[PDB]
C-alpha cells in the first residue's frame, strides 16, 4: 500500500507507506586471488599453440606487475550534511593486511577450504574468500605442457582454459586502474552473485538482514566498495566493504515541494515561497533521518534504500510541517524570493503544478488528451487517468506507480504575507526567521510614528 | 656452513603417529624448498613430499598421499614431516634435503632436484617385544659334503632386538667364516644365519659349535652341527 | 609411483668408460629437461653429480657427463677411479607433479677377476620342523662384483611368498656373499616334489635342488 497526501495550503506533497532499509555500519570482507610464480620459458617455441599461451602468460605478468604499482599507494538542504570517509572502515582492514605475516594466516588458513573466518592480529574477525586459484592452476595444469622438451600444445582446449580463468584476473585489475584502487558499484568481476549471495549468508547478522541483502543484491552492489589492498607473497588480496543494515522496516515518507507564489497580474509585483525540507524521512530509533538529497536514495518497489552518512537526525516534530507549517515546536524550513517561474514536481503518485504569469500548463491522457488545463497558482493532479504534464515548453511523464492521492484543500499560505515587509530575499530561512524579520521592518516604521 | 641436521630418531609401533624434524642453518631457509626421501634398509630411495619456500604449496609421493602431510616454519627454520597410521613398510632413513633453485617459486618442477643433504635419522617401526633368539643347526649333507670343500652353518631365527655376535668354537675357527646381515621378517622379528668352509675329510672328526650371544635379551645359546644320516 | 628403470649392476676397470642407463616414459624422462643423478656412498647421504640433463656443479670433475636420447637419460663417467665405487640413481620430474627415483646402479671398479657364484641350499633341519616352522637357506658365496638376483621354485613353479634376502656383503677375503630364506610351513615342505634356488650372476646361472626325502 501506498498513498500520497497534497497540501494546498504549502504547495507541496508528502507519499507515505515506504519501509525503510537504512546503512548503519560496514562489514569488511577480504577477497584473495592466489597467483602464481612464474619464471623464464627458454623455448623459442614457434609452435602456434605454444605463441598464444605465451602472449596469455605475458598479460597475466603485466596484470601482476600492474597491481604492484596500485598497492604502493594509500587508496536544498544538502550543505547541512557532515562529511564522512566513506572507505575508512575498510582501509583501516588493509592496513592490517601490510603487517608481517598477516597474509601468510589468510593463505594458510585457506589452503584447504575457499572460505574460512580468520581472526586478524588486532583481534578483528574477517570473512576470507578465495574467488579463484590461478597458483594451482598453472602449478597444476599449465606449468607441465609449457615446459615440455617438446615444446608443443597436444591440443586447443589448453590454450582456450587458460585464457577463461586468466580473464577474470585482467578485468578486475582494468577496473582498479581506472578508480585508483577503489572501486563503487562493486561489478561481478569483483564478486560473483554466487560468492556475494554466500558472503552474506556466512554474515555474522541475523535472518532478516540475510534476507534482505539477498533479495536486492543490486542495491548491495551500489552501496559497496571494493578496495584493492595487498599483492605480495603469490596472493592478491583486496577488501570489499559491504553495507550493513541496521534499521529495518521502519515508516519513511518522500516529501516533495514547489514554488508557491501570488498571482498578480502585475508582472514583479509577486512574492514567492518554498519549503526547503523536502527529501527523505524515515522514523529511526526515535527520532527522524532525514535524507536531503533524495537522489543518494534508492526506492524499490516499497522498499527505501538510503544511506545514513547523508542524513541528519531531526526531533521528530520535523513531521508537524506538513499538517501545520506554523506549528510552535519545530521551525520549518522555507525559501523566499520574487522569482514566479514556473515548473513542475513530479511525485510518487501524481505531480505538482506551480504555474504563474503566462504559461501554458496543462494535463493530458494518452487516449483522450489534454483533460485538465491549469490556472495561475499551486495545484495538483493525480496519476489516476493522467498520464502527462505539460508546463510551458516542458513536458513531464508520471509515474504509473499505484496507490490512493489524496488531496487536501487549504488556502494557499502565500497569500497572508504584506509585501510591503515580506522578506523576499531569503535564501535559507524559516517560519520562525520570516517572522523575526517581519518585525524588524515594523519596528522601524512603529518607532518613527511613536515620536509624533 | 650450508647444513641439515635431523633429530628424534626413536621407535614407534606400528598405527601410531610420528613426527619428523630438521633443523637448518647456514643459509636463507625462506627462499629455498625442502624436500624428504626415505631409503629402506638395503633398496634403493624413494622420493616422499616436498614443501615450497612458504609452505603454501606441497606435494606428495603417490604411494604416500594421504598419510603423510609435510609442513614448514620460516621462523624457526625448521622442517617437519607427519606420519599417520605407520606400517611395517615404513622402516627407512628418512634424508631432508633442499631444493635445487632459490626464488619465490611455489610449482615443484622449478626445484624437483636436490643439492644439500643432511645425515639421516633412522625411523624403525615395529610392535615386537624384546626376545631372545632360536638357534638352528644347518648341516651338511652327506652326500654333497664328498667334493673336498663342505658347507654348514647355523641358523638365528626370530630374534628382537639387534644385533647378536656369533663366533665359532668359542672364537677358535676364522678361516673361512662369513656372518650375514640380518633380515627383518614380516612378522618384526630379525633373522640371521652365520656359515663357514669346511674340509670335507673332516667332517666326522671335528665338533663345530656356534656361539650365539643375544646381549639385548640376555641370551647366550650354543648348538652343534653335525651330518645327518 | 612408477620406478624409473636402471640396470642393477654396472662393471668398469680404472681408465675406462661407462654408462649407466635411465629409461622411463614420455611423461617423466623422455619429455622434460628436469633429471638429475645422484651418487651415494654406503654409509653418507647421497650427493649431487649431474643436475638436469648434462649440467653440473662445483666440485665434480669433468670425467662425469650426462646426456638423454628418447625415454632414456645415460650418464657417463670417463677414467674410472677407486673413488667411484658408489651407487648410482636417477631422479625426474613425473608430469604428475611429484618425483620419481630410479631402481638404483652398483658401479664396481674391478679390483679382482669375475669371480663365479658358488651357491648351497639348505632343508629345513630335523629340529626347526618341531616348532612347526620351516625355513629354506640357501647362501651365495664366493662371487664378483656384489650383485646377484635370486629366485625360487617349487617343482617347477616358482614361489615368491614368504621370501626375504640380504644384501651382498663383503666376506674376509674380499669376496662378496648374499643370503636368501624361503619361511615355509612343515605342511608345505613336505607337499612337493623339489624346491630349487636359482641364483644369477653375471648373465650365467646356478642352480641347486633339495628335496624332502
Ligand atoms: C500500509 O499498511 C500498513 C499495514 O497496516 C500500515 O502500517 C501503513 O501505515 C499503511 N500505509 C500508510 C501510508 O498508512
Ligand atoms: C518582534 O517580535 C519578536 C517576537 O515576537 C520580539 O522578540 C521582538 O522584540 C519584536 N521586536 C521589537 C523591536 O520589539
Amino acid at each position: 500500500n501506498i498513498t500520497e497526501e497534497f497540501y494546498q495550503s504549502t504547495c507541496s506533497a508528502v507519499s507515505k507507506g515506504y519501509l525503510s532499509a537504512l546503512r548503519t555500519g560496514w562489514y569488511t570482507s577480504v577477497i584473495t586471488i592466489e597467483l602464481s610464480n612464474i619464471k623464464e620459458n627458454k623455448c623459442n617455441g614457434t609452435d602456434a599453440k605454444v605463441k598464444l599461451i605465451k602472449q596469455e602468460l605475458d598479460k597475466y605478468k603485466n596484470a601482476v606487475t600492474e597491481l604492484q604499482l596500485l598497492m604502493q599507494s594509500t587508496p536544498f538542504l544538502g550543505f547541512l550534511l557532515g562529511v564522512g570517509s566513506a572507505i575508512a572502515s575498510g582501509v583501516a582492514v588493509c592496513k592490517v593486511l601490510h603487517l608481517e605475516g598477516e597474509v601468510n594466516k589468510i593463505k594458510s588458513a585457506l589452503l584447504s577450504t575457499n572460505k574460512a573466518v580468520v581472526s586478524l592480529s588486532n583481534g578483528v574477525s574477517v570473512l576470507t574468500f578465495k574467488v579463484l586459484d590461478l597458483k594451482n592452476y598453472i602449478d597444476k595444469q599449465l606449468l607441465p605442457i609449457l615446459n615440455k622438451q617438446s615444446c608443443s600444445i597436444s591440443n586447443i582446449e589448453t590454450v582456450i582454459e587458460f585464457q577463461q580463468k586468466n580473464n577474470r584476473l585482467l578485468e578486475i585489475t582494468r577496473e582498479f586502474s581506472v578508480n585508483a584502487g577503489v572501486t563503487t558499484p562493486v561489478s561481478t568481476y569483483m564478486l560473483t552473485n554466487s560468492e556475494l549471495l554466500s558472503l552474506i549468508n556466512d554474515m555474522p547478522i541475523t535472518n532478516d538482514q540475510k534476507k534482505l541483502m539477498s533479495n536486492n543484491v543490486q542495491i548491495v552492489r551500489q552501496q559497496s566498495y571494493s578496495i584493492m589492498c595487498i599483492i605480495k607473497e603469490e596472493v592478491l588480496a583486496y577488501v570489499v566493504q559491504l553495507p550493513l543494515y541496521g534499521v529495518i522496516d521502519t515508516p519513511c515518507w518522500k516529501l516533495h515541494t514547489s514554488p508557491l507564489c501570488t498571482t498578480n497580474t502585475k508582472e514583479g509585483s509577486n512574492i514567492c515561497l518554498t519549503r526547503t525540507d523536502r527529501g527523505w524521512y524515515c522514523d529511526n530509533a526515535g527520532s527522524v533521518s532525514f535524507f536531503p538529497q533524495a537522489e543518494t536514495c534508492k526506492v524499490q518497489s516499497n522498499r527505501v534504500f538510503c544511506d545514513t552518512m547523508n542524513s541528519l537526525t531531526l526531533p521528530s516534530e520535523v513531521n508537524l510541517c506538513n499538517v501545520d507549517i506554523f506549528n510552535p515546536k519545530y521551525d520549518c524550513k522555507i525559501m523566499t524570493s520574487k522569482t514566479d517561474v514556473s515548473s513542475s514536481v513530479i511525485t510518487s503518485l501524481g505531480a505538482i503544478v506551480s504555474c504563474y504569469g503566462k504559461t501554458k500548463c496543462t494535463a493530458s491522457n494518452k487516449n483522450r488528451g489534454i483533460i485538465k488545463t491549469f490556472s495561475n497558482g499551486c495545484d495538483y493532479v493525480s496519476n489516476k487517468g493522467v498520464d502527462t504534464v505539460s508546463v510551458g515548453n516542458t513536458l513531464y511523464y508520471v509515474n504509473k506507480q499505484e496507490g490512493k492521492s489524496l488531496y487536501v484543500k487549504g488556502e494557499p499560505i502565500i497569500n497572508f504575507y504584506d509585501p510591503l515587509v515580506f522578506p523576499s530575499d531569503e535564501f535559507d530561512a524559516s517560519i520562525s526567521q520570516v517572522n523575526e524579520k517581519i518585525n524588524q521592518s515594523l519596528a522601524f516604521i512603529r518607532k518613527s510614528d511613536e515620536l509624533l | 656452513q650450508v647444513q641439515l641436521v635431523e633429530s628424534g630418531g626413536g621407535v614407534v609401533q606400528p598405527g601410531r603417529s610420528l613426527r619428523l624434524s630438521c633443523a637448518a642453518s647456514g643459509f636463507a631457509f625462506n627462499n629455498f624448498a625442502m624436500h624428504w626421501v626415505r631409503q629402506a634398509p638395503g633398496k634403493g630411495l624413494e622420493w616422499v613430499a616436498v614443501v615450497s619456500y612458504d609452505g603454501t604449496s606441497p606435494y606428495y609421493a603417490d604411494s604416500v598421499k594421504g598419510r603423510f602431510t609435510i609442513s614448514r616454519d620460516n621462523s624457526k627454520n625448521t622442517l617437519y614431516l607427519q606420519m599417520n597410521s605407520l606400517r611395517a613398510e615404513d622402516t627407512a632413513v628418512y634424508y631432508c634435503a633442499r631444493g635445487l633453485g632459490s626464488g619465490s617459486y611455489s610449482w615443484i618442477g622449478y626445484f624437483y632436484a636436490m643439492d644439500v643433504w643432511g645425515q639421516g635419522t633412522t625411523v624403525t617401526v615395529s610392535s615386537a617385544s624384546t626376545k631372545g633368539p632360536s638357534v638352528f643347526p644347518l648341516a651338511p649333507s652327506s652326500k654333497s659334503t664328498s667334493g673336498g670343500t663342505a658347507a654348514l652353518g647355523c641358523l638365528v631365527k626370530d630374534y628382537f632386538p639387534e644385533p647378536v655376535t656369533v663366533s665359532w668354537n668359542s672364537g677358535a675357527l676364522t678361516s673361512g667364516v662369513h656372518t650375514f646381515p640380518a633380515v627383518l621378517q614380516s612378522s618384526g622379528l630379525y633373522s640371521l644365519s652365520s656359515v663357514v668352509t669346511v674340509p670335507s675329510s673332516s667332517l666326522g672328526t671335528q665338533t663345530y659349535i656356534c656361539n650365539v650371544n643375544h646381549k639385548p635379551s640376555n641370551t647366550k645359546v650354543d648348538k652343534r652341527v653335525e651330518p645327518k644320516s | 609411483q612408477s620406478a624409473l628403470t636402471q640396470p642393477a649392476s654396472v662393471s668398469g676397470s680404472p681408465g675406462q668408460s661407462i654408462t649407466i642407463s635411465c629409461t622411463g616414459t614420455s611423461s617423466d624422462v623422455g619429455g622434460y629437461v628436469y633429471v638429475s643423478w645422484y651418487q651415494q656412498h654406503p654409509g653418507k647421504a647421497p650427493k649431487l653429480m649431474i643436475y638436469d640433463v648434462s649440467n653440473r656443479p662445483s666440485g665434480v670433475s669433468n670425467r662425469f657427463s650426462g646426456s638423454k636420447s628418447g625415454n632414456t637419460a645415460s650418464l657417463t663417467i670417463s677414467g674410472l677411479q677407486a673413488e667411484d665405487e658408489a651407487d648410482y640413481y636417477c631422479i625426474s620430474y613425473t608430469d604428475r607433479n611429484t618425483v620419481v627415483f630410479g631402481g638404483g646402479t652398483k658401479l664396481t671398479v674391478l679390483g679382482q677377476p669375475k669371480a663365479a657364484p658358488s651357491v648351497t641350499l639348505f632343508p629345513p633341519s630335523s629340529e626347526e620342523l618341531q616348532a612347526n616352522k620351516a625355513t629354506l637357506v640357501c647362501l651365495i658365496s664366493d662371487f664378483y662384483p656384489g650383485a646377484v638376483t635370486v629366485a625360487w621354485k617349487a617343482d617347477s613353479s616358482p614361489v615368491k611368498a614368504g621370501v626375504e634376502t640380504t644384501t651382498p656383503s663383503k666376506q674376509s677375503n674380499n669376496k662378496y656373499a648374499a643370503s636368501s630364506y624361503l619361511s615355509l610351513t612343515p605342511e608345505q615342505w613336505k607337499s612337493h616334489r623339489s624346491y630349487s634356488c636359482q641364483v644369477t650372476h653375471e648373465g650365467s646361472t646356478v642352480e641347486k635342488t633339495v628335496a624332502p626325502t
